């Protein structure tokens, strides 16, 4: 991953670094300047596609999906509320 | 239903109106109203209350009583036989046609329990009606009759409440 706006050359030069790794890595990208309400994390992937009849490294860019993990879920729940004791202790049928 | 009603306001009514021996029809539905509810000690200890002056006056109660004597022992032909014996227009006849059919009742509901087999004579004086008219109820009640030897078969809010209560 990496933080900026639209996607720019500095960001293909570290993508080529990363090809070493794992011959088929991914890249994403946040932008923390958006002014947008929807999600603005972008998924890419790179592609090697000739243009002009030169190979060059461009992106491609990927939609995205929901997934597993009860065990996590439950704390992400807590994590949401951030809602505080009431007069007792709460309740233990409340909590449960 | 009715008859209930019928010994709330009558139970109400010995205390209140006399001077503390009332008349006799009222002692007499009274007797009788024990006798459907099946509490046979109150009606025994209501005769025994009821002085020699309601004796001479009034026979009908003596005899509403009598099947009452029957009820203790537990014999029930006698009880029909008593049934038959006395009658008494208006202030008897209602609750009368209910003792009759609740001891009927008892009596096939009884046999039902008690017996998981029983002479066909015998039950005969338990329901108070001739071999012929039994034999032809049972079968179509879904009861086993056999012949030639002629014997008859009988056949979350509660638990928040206590959550609640423990955790304190």
């Amino acid at each position: 991953y990496t933080t900026g706006g639209p996607p720019d050359p500095s960001d293909i030069h570290v993508h080529k670094q990363v090809c070493e790794i794992i011959e088929s890595p991914l890249f994403l990208k946040l932008n923390p300047m958006t002014k947008h309400t929807d999600l603005p994390v972008s998924v890419f992937e790179s592609v090697i596609d000739i243009i002009n009849g030169e190979a060059t490294m461009l992106f491609a860019e990927l939609t995205y999906t929901l997934a597993t993990e009860e065990a996590e879920r439950i704390g992400v729940d807590h994590v949401a509320r951030m809602t505080a004791t009431g007069s007792g202790e709460n309740s233990t049928v409340a909590e449960h | 239903f009715s008859f209930k009603k019928l010994l709330d306001q009558c139970e109400n009514q010995e205390l209140e109106a006399p001077g503390g021996i009332a008349t006799p029809p009222v002692y007499g539905q009274l007797l009788a109203l024990y006798l459907l509810h099946n509490d046979m000690n109150n009606a025994r200890y209501l005769w025994k209350r009821i002085p020699p002056a309601i004796k001479s006056a009034n026979s009908e109660l003596g005899g509403i009583w009598s099947v009452g004597q029957r009820i203790w022992q537990r014999d029930f032909p006698g009880i029909y036989t008593t049934i038959n014996a006395h009658q008494w227009s208006e202030t008897v006849q209602p609750i009368m046609e209910a003792l009759r059919d609740a001891t009927r009742r008892r009596a096939f509901a009884l046999v039902s329990q008690a017996y998981t087999s029983i002479i066909a004579d015998d039950f005969a004086a338990f329901v108070g009606l001739p071999v012929e008219e039994a034999v032809k109820g049972i079968l179509e009640q879904g009861w086993q009759a056999d012949s030639t030897t002629r014997m008859v078969l009988p056949r979350l809010a509660r638990l928040t409440d206590y959550v609640a209560f423990l955790e304190n």
